[PDB]
């Protein structure tokens, strides 16, 4: 199941990612550095942090009440389709999911 | 050596364990644990050993618990017996330049030569101590590596580092010396840097200003000595359980791509940290009545020994589906050096059963297991025949 991940500057890391990995957890596999998952995924970094392209941010579901309150301490810009990725795991309906990627976690 | 019973505990949650003597011992310290989660144990019980404390023993508490930072607090994560989020968070942001994920990568080559290096001194011997002779000195001369320090100075380290964990010092002091070799290092790095961990750490920044010469040393001391213990003990129980077993060894011997699924199902096999946090208020956790200074060990280690987490958990599957674990911890806090370690295990095995292939624990000896917050093993003693063996 393919994962498309688009860099701030352009860059594009287009990604076999199997069912049940979090979309934080193929990332950090794959040398896409500009997502570093520093909680190791439990929604308590907010380091992970992505932006979910429009023509899936509904076929996601919802961010829990605990990544929601994570989200407020993004350091990038946070915007409506703002995720947390390690929240968000790949499953077969999800493929071709494009997810931007901020310019800083940190 | 027993606590009173607090006056809010009830005694049927009264359960008789000490984690640094634990009755089990000698089936292996992870089955020693395994006790608190007989058919009829409670998820969270209070030992009056080691002072008075809980323990939570399913890893549905244990992750719940390391969550919610709010309740329990880790200014007291040690039993028996800090800094605030925004100096946390700077702490960790610069922790993760100096041993992150793109670090690891391009040091990996070199991990892997020094990984080399190490077996193959010791292959044509046919014997050796893993513990003294591999296990501690490949991730105190992988720091060498990344701190950008001479090989040369290893047998001081080497002392000063053991004290920390053994000789005639006090822990103060050993702590001193380390920080007495690292002030000068970290002032002659510092505004005229390179890439090393030492350099990084020495030109960070915190709260908009340089980082001062003693934050540095603090922080440098504590990514040397973090990944020491638990690094030289996990590798001992590893090659520990790979030498009595001959079917797992050749399963990565013929299909060296699952190396990296079996080091995770071996740390979820034989993990080995437990710490915890304190009460920062009364709190009924779990129908369980808790009082504010309570402390509530969380070990990190029986997560994933949990059979309601994972099925058989005792039985090792280098293909298990789901593995589950909180090896690294769980929370805000979860291991900074996880990315690290993750692949000094993977490159151990990878070099070592590719020159090493066959090998036994030594005749009669008996491999003792030592439990507490950081478990481990006394010696691993191990035989092969080195005209068996492959250098590379
Ligand atoms: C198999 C290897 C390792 C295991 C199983 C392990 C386990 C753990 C666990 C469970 C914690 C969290 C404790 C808590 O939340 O109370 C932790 C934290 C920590 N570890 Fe590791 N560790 C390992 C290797 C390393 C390495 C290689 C380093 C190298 C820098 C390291 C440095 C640290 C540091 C500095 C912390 C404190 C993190 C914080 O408080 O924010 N560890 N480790
Ligand atoms: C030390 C250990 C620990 O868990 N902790 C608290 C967690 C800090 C990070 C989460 C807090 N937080 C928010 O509520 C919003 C943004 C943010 O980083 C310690 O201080
Ligand atoms: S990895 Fe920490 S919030 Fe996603
Ligand atoms: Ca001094």
């Amino acid at each position: 199941s393919k994962v498309v991940y688009v860099s701030h500057d352009g860059t594009r890391r287009e990604l076999d990612v199997a069912d049940g990995v979090s979309l934080m957890q193929a990332a950090v596999s794959n040398g896409i550095y500009d997502i570093v998952g520093d909680c190791g995924g439990s929604a308590s970094c907010a380091t992970c942090h992505v932006y979910v392209n429009e023509a899936f941010t509904d076929k996601v579901p919802a961010a829990n009440e605990r990544e929601i309150g994570m989200l407020e301490c993004v350091t990038a810009e946070l915007k409506p389709n703002s995720r947390l990725c390690c929240q968000i795991i790949m499953t077969p309906e999800l493929d071709g999911i494009v997810v931007d990627v901020p310019d800083r976690q940190w | 050596n027993l606590a009173p019973l607090p006056p809010h505990v009830p005694e049927h949650l009264v359960f008789d364990f000490d984690m640094y003597n634990p009755s089990n011992l000698s089936a292996g310290v992870q089955e020693a644990w395994a006790v608190l989660q007989e058919s009829n144990v409670p998820d969270l019980v209070w030992t009056r050993s080691n002072g008075g404390h809980w323990i939570a023993t399913r890893g549905q508490l244990i992750r719940e618990a390391y969550e919610d930072y709010r309740h329990f607090s880790s200014e007291s994560p040690f039993i028996p017996r800090s800094m605030d989020p925004p100096e946390q968070r700077q702490f960790r942001a610069l922790a993760n330049q100096v041993v992150g994920m793109p670090v690891v990568d391009k040091l990996e080559n070199r991990i892997q030569e020094l990984a080399s290096s190490l077996i193959e001194s010791l292959r044509p011997q046919g014997q050796c101590n893993f513990t003294e002779d591999y296990a501690e000195p490949f991730p105190i001369r992988i720091f060498m590596l990344l701190a950008g320090l001479p090989e040369e100075d290893i047998p001081h380290l080497k002392y000063l580092t053991d004290q920390m964990t053994r000789g005639s010092m006090t822990f103060a002091e050993a702590k001193e010396a380390l920080y007495d070799y690292l002030i000068p290092i970290i002032e002659q790095r510092r505004q005229k840097p390179g890439t090393d961990a030492i350099s990084i750490v020495a030109n960070g920044q915190v709260n908009g200003r340089p980082i001062t010469s003693d934050e540095a040393k603090r922080m440098c001391g504590l990514l040397l000595v973090g990944g020491l213990d638990t690094v030289v003990n996990f590798l001992s129980f590893s090659m520990e359980f790979l030498a009595k077993s001959p079917e797992h060894r050749q399963e990565l011997i013929e299909r060296p791509e699952r190396i990296p699924a079996a080091s995770e199902e071996l740390l979820r096999r034989f993990s080995l940290v437990a710490d915890g946090r304190i009460l920062t208020s009364d709190y009924e956790f779990h129908g369980v009545q808790l009082k504010k200074g309570d402390q509530i060990l969380l070990p990190q280690m029986l997560s994933g020994l949990d059979e309601r987490e994972n099925a058989a958990p005792m039985h090792v599957d280098f293909s298990r589906q789901c593995v589950s674990h909180t090896t690294f911890g769980h929370g805000s806090h979860l291991c900074l050096g996880q990315h690290l370690a993750r692949r000094e295990i993977i490159v151990t095995l990878k070099e070592w059963l590719t020159r090493i292939p066959d090998f036994s624990i030594a005749p009669g000896a008996q491999i003792q297991h030592k439990s507490g917050i950081v478990s481990g093993v006394q010696a691993l003693p191990l035989v092969w025949d080195p005209a068996t063996t492959k250098a590379v």
